[PDB]
């Protein structure tokens, strides 16, 4: 009855992969796609009850991606390749939006997980986890919405695993710390698949007996809106929760004067 | 596994709650929820004087009964600004509890003060460092078992008090030690999502 | 209830004899008849059966369950002072009255005006102080004459049988004979009419508006008689569901619980708009005017 | 039931008082009032 | 003194703390206790429920309890008079209770004008020209007991007009304002979108060369074929294993030391005691802070003096006790940090006070 779902979100920002391609490094987007497909095939291999969900995170939208080889594996790989080529071939940069819709892809993944769980019969319990690979830079404006995702997963007790390739994201670190998922940056991009298999492939119960690298240290500093500097102790607004370094009689954000006689 | 015996005493319970909340800061809301099973209460003194005192103390009182409506409970809920509800079943009980989970609307007389809070990090001391000096956590210290003697954790930025759990207000200096996700956890209250337009499928001439 | 006896009683011909039925968007009255006790005893208030111990014990059980269930406001109208006193004494001897006192405070009226006034004051104070107060009076007593019950006071009104006047007064018998010899009115019919009028007076004062809801209990099998039941006010008789006809103590308790829970839920006056309450615009609707014309009935 | 964009209980000190009377053993909610 | 001694005995740790604070002259008992410093309603069932416990072995267990007697006195002041007029001279208490059981006393088996003045409800009060005793007695005494209970619960034309207004007014045809809410509308909602996250160096890419790179990668992956051998290599596999191997870079640190055996449990308990003492002292210090009244300055100075005395008289002996064993744990470092933080806070506030005055 153990139904393991491993939703994989792929950072499919064309700009970062173009930068990497111009660098002519050993690792490209094709290798990333191949590693993701192999990991998903292995996940489906480990048990019949296991399910695979692959969604590509792109700036324009979040795409639901899904001869001597397994029939279902071959069909799934064909579908994934078809969808990714259809998206990237028609991926026309129209606008200055560079940050990928990371939050939207996570929200769509959570909706898909909820729909699967509703479709899952009471006879079986569907353990769910999400693995996200980070390649491009992190986004700022999504932060709040990103937070809305995190607790939501913690609402349904879903692990969130982060695989940073190039650009670190403290948001991902905090999400992994909160939801209990694993955060780790790949030192050598060509070795990505083994990092996926050795660490992110086993389930948490399997991870329980397994010995794994300790989680990275996570900080929780704050930005003082008037200057957005690091702050240890700050003045918290009781109206709109805006934080200030110095005492103020009127809050800039809530526009409500602090009635301190 | 308690012993259900006797009758409820609204006066004593409300007096104890008020005494506990008598010294609370003005900005923090003072809300009381009461579950009333029996329709009879024994009052060692007048009850309406306590109602006046609570109203002067700006302490909100909400009542969710089980049998039927009680005039005294209705007056208490109405005068103090709270809400009085009646349980129809377990589903309605859950609905009422969920409705009481959300923060109540703020009263006009409620103050808006600029409260000062600190945000310490999870300072973990490693024995590879010569400054890995463990100290029993204040929260764990007041415990029957052995308090958590961890090398590191959360240290108060104001008085260097050590706590192994968050979010916990500091016992010594009174500082409210929180974390950034905790503040952002309630932002959906600030920005509620409006209900979507329900349209029949036949009348929805768009995507399927 | 009878629109033709008054032209006969008052010996005149009124120009218009119109009854205005009550239209309620929300049901505020729950009339129930309990002619069977816990032991399936045929509940009656005939003076031959008024001295029955089983009837007294079933009444005590009904009152105890109602006090344990229904809210503070409880009023009980008997048929005579002596019968009420004997029933109270029997309840004390049985000990059932002690449990009722444990649940709710009890107040019993006497023939003294000052004592009855103090009893009413204490009853109202207890009802407004959150402690259950039960009042015991007679259908011919002063309480049924000029005392009005608010929503929180008229929570439960229980009539112990059809209040037939003690016939030993030959003045009543002589009046019945005169009416029969001058208006073709049977004495039994007039007695039934008078008893039902007194019962309705005892019960009809428990509602003061749409938001005022109360419970009506009639603890007698004789109320099931079509002649007796048909002598009830139209606004009350219409709401008397036949499913509640001749229930038991436990069935009555369950129905009371259901009605209390249904009517204790919060309600908005806006719901009454267009259905039971009319605004300036709603009254101007010609369909509403036709409905209003259809509401009244002239006999 | 969302109300208007109004100020709410940012900091709350909630006290829950629960009856422990005889009637808590009633079966209004299964199994009894206390357990539910 | 006796009550204080009993309360201290009820909390021996506090009693030990009180001793270590007072006998060591760290704080005075006055300053010690300076910061250190149930009625039941009347139930109507106190008679029927309470019965003489007739245990089978002819045992008349009265179970005489003070609350029962107090409830009887409150409900029946006559019983209080009988008790005060008989015991301890005329009769014993138990004999009085037995007499009460045997007596018939136990075995007994208007401010508002409109709707109360039943005598005045009629405007035509002319003359009379136009087991009954047991039942009456039972009714009268029951009504008396109910009135007594109601009274113990507590322990003019204007009124008539107010009562009439309350009785006549209909909630339906009145007002339904219920708008006791304050709307809130912040100025800049973008503060939350990038909240306490500090400013990040989110660099933008170059000129149209960024579009050239995008087109290059778009064409590169437009004609893509999956690969298997290129996915991984043994050398890459060996490197990944080495990173994941014990003692590797990913395996941060490793085994640690048993702190529990490094410090005796007696030293740990004394550390707990010192932690609680210093914590309460600094809690009182911060409670006094901020100094908004001149009286608070002296109180905080006394607090600092008490902290210094406690440190010298306990931690220094505790420091020596730890040092004799040569414990490697810097448990004293935490206490020193807290003490120096408080001392620096007070010194800085004194500096601010001096600057404001000058
Ligand atoms: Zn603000
Ligand atoms: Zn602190």
């Amino acid at each position: 009855d153990e139904l393991n779902l491993l939703v994989i979100v792929v950072d499919a920002n064309p700009i970062w992969w173009g930068k990497q391609a111009l660098k002519e490094s050993q690792f490209t987007l094709s290798k990333c796609i191949d590693a993701v497909m192999v990991l998903g095939n292995s996940h489906l291999f480990m048990n019949r009850s296991n399910k695979l969900a692959v969604i590509a995170s792109h700036i324009q939208e979040s795409r639901f991606l899904y001869d001597g080889k397994y029939e279902l594996l071959t069909s799934a790989n064909e579908v994934i390749v078809e969808e990714i080529k259809d998206l990237m071939t028609k991926s026309d940069i129209k606008g200055q939006h560079t940050e990928t819709l990371l939050a939207g892809s996570l929200a769509k993944a959570l909706c898909y997980i909820h729909r699967m769980n509703k479709e899952v019969k009471d006879n079986q319990e569907m353990k769910s986890r999400i693995l996200v690979i980070k390649a491009a830079e992190d986004s700022a404006l999504q932060y709040m919405n990103f937070m809305n995702v995190i607790f939501a997963a913690q609402k349904q007790n879903i692990l969130i695993d982060a695989c940073v390739l190039d650009s670190d994201s403290g948001l991902l670190q905090q999400a992994c710390d909160i939801t209990g998922g694993l955060y780790l940056k790949v030192p050598q991009m060509p070795s990505l698949l083994q990092y996926l298999l050795w660490v992110f492939l086993p389930d948490q119960d399997q991870r329980s007996q397994l010995i794994l690298p300790p989680p990275v240290h996570v900080d929780y500093r704050a930005a003082c809106f008037c200057h957005r500097n690091l702050i240890e102790i700050g003045y918290v607004c009781s109206v709109c929760l805006s934080i200030f370094c110095n005492f103020s009689p009127i809050c800039t954000t809530c526009e409500t004067a602090f009635k301190i006689s | 596994d308690m012993t259900c015996h006797g009758e409820p005493s609204l006066y004593n319970s409300l007096s104890i709650a008020m005494q506990t909340l008598k010294h609370m800061p003005g900005h923090t809301s003072r809300e009381v929820l009461i579950i009333f099973s029996s329709l009879t209460t024994c009052d060692p003194s007048n009850i309406y004087d306590l109602i006046k005192t609570l109203k002067a103390a700006k302490i909100r009182v909400s009542v969710i009964g089980l049998s039927a409506e009680v005039r005294v409970c209705t007056v208490l809920a109405r005068e103090t600004g709270g809400t009085y509800h009646v349980i129809l079943d377990e589903s309605h009980y859950k609905e009422l509890l969920t409705h009481h989970v959300s923060p109540p609307p703020a009263s006009s007389s409620s103050e808006c003060s600029l409260i000062r809070m600190g945000f310490p990090q999870h300072t973990i001391a490693s024995l590879s460092d010569q400054d890995a000096k463990p100290s029993f956590s204040m929260a764990h210290l007041d415990g029957n078992t052995e308090p958590g003697l961890t090398l590191g954790g959360y240290f108060c930025p104001q008085c260097r008090a050590k706590y192994c759990e968050l979010p916990v207000e500091c016992k010594i200096c009174g500082l409210t030690l929180v974390s950034a996700p905790h503040l952002a956890r309630s932002y959906h209250h600030l920005f509620p999502l409006d209900a979507f337009q329900e349209i029949p499928l036949e009348e929805y001439n768009g995507e399927r | 209830s009878p629109l033709d006896i008054y032209p006969k009683i008052l010996d005149f011909h009124p120009v218009t004899m119109a009854t205005f039925t009550m239209t309620l968007a929300r049901v505020c009255l729950c009339p129930m008849i309990i002619g069977r006790g816990n032991d399936q005893v045929a509940i009656s208030s005939k003076f031959e059966t008024r001295e029955d111990i089983a009837v007294i014990r079933n009444y005590g059980n009904l009152l105890l369950e109602m006090s344990a269930v229904v809210p503070d406001g409880i009023v009980a109208f008997f048929t005579s002072y002596q019968y009420m006193e004997s029933t109270v004494a029997s309840w004390y001897e049985q000990g059932i009255l002690e449990n009722i006192q444990r649940n709710k405070l009890l107040f019993i009226e006497t023939q003294d005006g000052a004592e009855t006034s103090v009893a009413l004051e204490k009853y109202q104070e207890a009802c407004e102080n959150g402690r259950g107060a039960i009042l015991l009076s007679v259908a011919r007593g002063k309480v049924s004459e000029g005392i009005d019950f608010v929503h929180h006071y008229g929570r439960a009104v229980i009539m112990f049988g059809v209040p037939y006047v003690y016939t030993q007064s030959r003045i009543l018998k002589a009046r019945l004979e005169y009416l029969r010899d001058q208006f073709q009115i049977r004495e039994n019919d007039f007695l039934t009419f008078d008893a039902m009028r007194h019962a309705a007076q005892c019960v009809g004062r428990a509602i003061r508006g749409k938001t005022d809801y109360g419970l009506m209990v009639f603890a007698d099998k004789r109320f099931a008689r079509g002649d007796k039941r048909g002598k009830l006010p139209r606004w009350i008789q219409e709401h008397l569901t036949d499913a509640n006809l001749n229930l038991t103590v436990d069935e009555g308790v369950q129905v009371a619980k259901y009605f209390l829970r249904q009517m204790a839920q919060p309600f908005h006056r806006e719901d009454q708009l267009g259905l039971s309450l009319l605004s300036l615009e709603q009254l101007e609707s010609e369909e509403t005017l036709k409905r209003i014309e259809q509401i009244a009935q002239q006999l | 039931e969302h109300h208007g964009q109004v100020r709410l209980g940012m900091m709350r000190h909630l006290y829950v008082v629960v009856d422990g009377s005889r009637t808590m053993e009633d079966q209004d909610l299964k199994p009894n009032r206390l357990t539910c | 003194l006796e009550e204080k001694n009993r309360m201290l005995q009820e909390d021996p740790v506090l009693f030990q703390l009180y001793k270590d604070l007072v006998v060591s002259q760290v704080i005075s008992a006055e300053e010690f206790w300076a910061n250190r410093l149930q009625d039941v309603g009347i139930s109507a069932a106190f008679l029927a429920d309470v019965r003489p416990q007739t245990d089978g072995c002819n045992g008349l267990r009265y179970n005489l309890t003070s609350d029962i007697i107090e409830s009887i006195f409150r409900t029946y002041p006559a019983v209080k008079m009988k008790y005060a007029e008989n015991v301890p001279h005329n009769m014993t208490e138990k004999e009085f209770w037995t007499r009460f059981f045997q007596s018939h006393y136990f075995h007994r088996d208007g401010v508002k004008n409109p709707l109360l003045d039943l005598t005045a409800l009629e405007d035509k009060p002319l003359d009379e020209g136009y087991k009954e005793n047991s039942n009456a007695a039972i009714i009268k005494r029951f009504n008396h007991h109910s009135a007594m209970v109601l009274a113990a619960g507590l322990r003019q034309p204007a009124v008539k007009r107010a009562k009439l207004q309350e009785s006549i007014e209909y909630e339906d045809l009145g007002k339904n304002n219920s708008v006791k809410t304050i709307a809130l509308n912040l100025k800049k909602s973008d503060r939350y979108y990038h909240g306490p996250t500090p400013i990040q160096s989110l660099q933008y890419a170059t000129s149209q060369d960024i579009i050239n790179s995008f087109q290059s990668i778009r064409q590169e992956m437009e004609a893509y074929t999956p690969k298997l051998t290129q996915v991984l290599s043994s050398s890459a596999a060996s490197s990944t294993i080495t990173a994941l191997s014990p003692g590797g870079a990913l395996m941060q640190g490793g085994t640690q030391q048993a702190i529990n055996q490094m410090v005796p449990n007696d030293i740990q308990s004394e550390l707990k005691h010192l932690y609680v003492a210093v914590g309460e002292l600094l809690r009182h210090f911060w409670s006094c802070f901020p100094v908004n009244t001149p009286f608070l300055e002296e109180k905080v100075v006394k607090m600092k003096s008490n902290l210094e005395r406690f440190q010298v008289t306990k931690l220094c002996p505790f420091q020596e006790k730890i040092r004799r064993q040569y414990l490697s744990t810097n448990l004293v470092s935490h206490i020193e940090e807290m003490l120096q933080t408080a001392y620096n806070k007070l010194h800085t506030w004194q500096s601010r006070r001096l600057m404001k005055k000058t």
